[PDB]
């Protein structure tokens, strides 16, 4: 039961889509931050529920 | 004791009072959100969304539209929308575009860039006049040009000639022109922008010139101003490769700067400081002699000058009671203040090596030996003998 | 119209008999499979 | 840091590659010398040693 469950849970992470990676340049006044996405351009984007 | 007590009195009441007033106000604001406010904030979210892509506003077309250029390679014809209008915008400002369907949904940047942050400074310079001490005659060419029309432009009007316009710091390394630029701008009482011209070089296209343009816009808001473009020599004329290039953008940047010298209105209120190693490290294509005014020629400290410079350094240096200033000056011949700076530091290193607190006269000779070492010339007695 | 175009690369390196490193003209390097139809005797490194 | 495989449509790390991969080809011909041996040499016997 532990083993079969894990092999399926890692598969579930693959199927659901990618991620990227930025660095916060500054904080803006709508509760969003100015990120520079390192391999592309900038995007201004909302905080998490843990952040 | 009592001088403490009085300051203590004032500083506690002002800080503390303020904290309590801020602390209450965050609640007093949030409780009512009825009527105008809720409506306003709600509309602004709806027109917007998430994520928002940075943009730049190239121009406005007079039909409530605009031409914008994105960080992605495409450029786009968009509608002007939201609370931000074309009256509230101005060209060359960074603007928020909604990702899915490109339209200006707002602004929060308001022309804030990582180049804009480095250029900004509206505070007084760090060095004051004769920190920077001495090259007095050199200051007595920079001050004439830079301080004087800002202070009273009147003088030139009564004289009956056009005011000065810019200065070109050029000539010897190691005279501190990169420091000197600071010294003067303090004295005048004016705002001091500082930007390194190496950061106006970009491998992206049309970006080079945008960065040059931001400088004069800022300069005009905070006028009177002295703008230091540090190292115009570093735009230079250089080339990265000639088989994959890099030497196109250099020209377009150099050009955008020659135009706003005169072309940002005939004013000595938009002063420039151009520091350069020599003029033949620049693009040889140039604006005429009076447009840049006086070219300020730095040369080697003479015997008197390097006493001054040396003296500054050694006061800072601790535990040198066995050193006499004059004798250092006797043995040495004319040299930059740069090499005096090194000799004093090499002399701490030697005395730290030895493990002895004191710094001797004898010590200093060893440091002279090290600095002078590879300057040797035997064709001096090749001609003389 | 029903046959459709095809993509060119070059065998960048042989990974396996049945796996090849190709470098696409479009852009990205790929690991591809080998069809029944193409024989592995034809496949080798550096061939188009 | 070395080369690795990512899925085409899942865009994730599913599989690993040797670092040997994605580097210069090693002899563009076949590796070894054609029928030419120490017999064919004819030199230079010492220096070949
Ligand atoms: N007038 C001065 N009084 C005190 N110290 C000085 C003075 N002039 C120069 N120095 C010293 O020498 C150092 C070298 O000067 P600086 O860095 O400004 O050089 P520069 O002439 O701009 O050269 P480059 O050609 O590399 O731009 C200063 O950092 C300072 O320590
Ligand atoms: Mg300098």
């Amino acid at each position: 039961n532990d083993k079969v469950r894990f092999i399926k849970d890692e598969l579930r992470l693959l199927q659901e889509p990618g991620s990227y990676v930025g660095e916060v340049i500054k904080i803006v006044s709508d509760k969003k931050v100015l990120v520079k996405v390192q391999p592309e351009g900038k995007y201004i984007v909302d905080v998490a529920k843990d952040i | 004791t009592r001088c403490k007590l009085k300051l203590l009195r004032m500083e506690r009441i002002k800080d503390h009072l303020l904290l309590e007033e801020e602390f209450v106000s965050n609640s007093e604001i949030l409780k009512p959100f009825e009527k105008k406010q809720e409506e306003e904030k709600k509309q602004l979210e709806e027109i917007r969304g998430n994520p928002l892509s940075i943009g730049t506003l190239e121009e406005i077309i007079d039909d409530d539209h605009a031409i914008v250029t994105s960080p992605t390679m495409p450029d786009y014809y968009v509608s002007i929308l939201s609370f931000v209008d074309k009256e509230l915008l101005e060209p060359g400002c960074s603007v928020l575009l909604h990702h899915k369907t490109m339209s200006i949904v707002g602004v929060l940047q308001d022309d804030a860039d990582p180049m804009v942050s480095v250029m900004k400074m509206d505070k007084s310079p760090t060095e004051s006049y004769s920190d920077i001490g001495g090259l007095e005659s050199q200051i007595q060419e920079i001050k004439e040009s830079v301080e004087l029309p800002l202070t009273h432009p009147e003088l030139y009007e009564e004289m009956g000639i056009k005011p000065p316009k810019g200065v070109i710091l050029y000539g010897a390394p190691g005279t501190g022109k990169t420091l000197l630029a600071k010294a003067v701008a303090n004295q005048t009482s004016a705002t001091f922008l500082r930007i390194v011209g190496s950061e106006l070089i970009q491998k992206y296209l049309g970006d080079g010139p945008r960065l040059c343009r931001q400088i004069f816009k800022v300069a005009g808001e905070n006028a009177p101003s002295i703008v230091f473009i540090d190292e115009i020599d570093a735009i230079g004329t250089k080339r990265y490769d000639s088989n994959s290039g890099g030497e196109r953008e250099i020209q377009r940047t150099m050009l955008e700067l020659l135009n706003q010298l005169d072309g940002f209105d005939d004013r000595g209120d938009v002063k420039v400081i151009m520091a350069t190693n020599k003029i033949e490290t620049l693009d040889p294509a140039l604006i005429r002699p009076g447009r840049i005014d006086r070219k300020i020629l730095f040369e080697n400290p003479d015997l008197s000058t390097k006493k001054k410079i040396l003296g500054i350094h050694t006061s800072k240096m601790n535990l040198s009671e066995d050193v006499n200033l004059e004798t250092l000056v006797t043995t040495k011949d004319d040299l930059s203040g740069a090499d005096i700076q090194a000799m004093c530091t090499e002399a701490g290193l030697l005395a730290l090596r030895e493990r002895r607190m004191q710094v001797t006269a004898e010590d200093f000779k060893q440091a002279k030996e090290r600095v002078m070492k590879n300057k040797v010339e035997e064709n001096l007695e090749g001609l003389y003998l | 119209l029903q046959s459709i175009g095809q993509l060119i690369g070059e065998v960048m390196k042989e990974l396996s008999e049945e796996k090849y490193i190709v470098k696409a003209s479009s852009g990205p390097r790929y690991i591809v499979g080998v069809r029944n139809s193409v024989d592995r005797s034809k496949l080798k490194k550096g061939v188009r | 840091s070395m080369s690795v495989a990512l899925h085409r449509h899942s865009n994730a790390l599913v599989d690993i590659l040797p670092p040997d991969s994605d580097s210069s080809i090693s002899v563009m011909g076949e590796n070894e010398k054609p029928d030419v041996t120490y017999a064919d040499v004819g030199g230079l016997d010492m220096q070949k040693q």
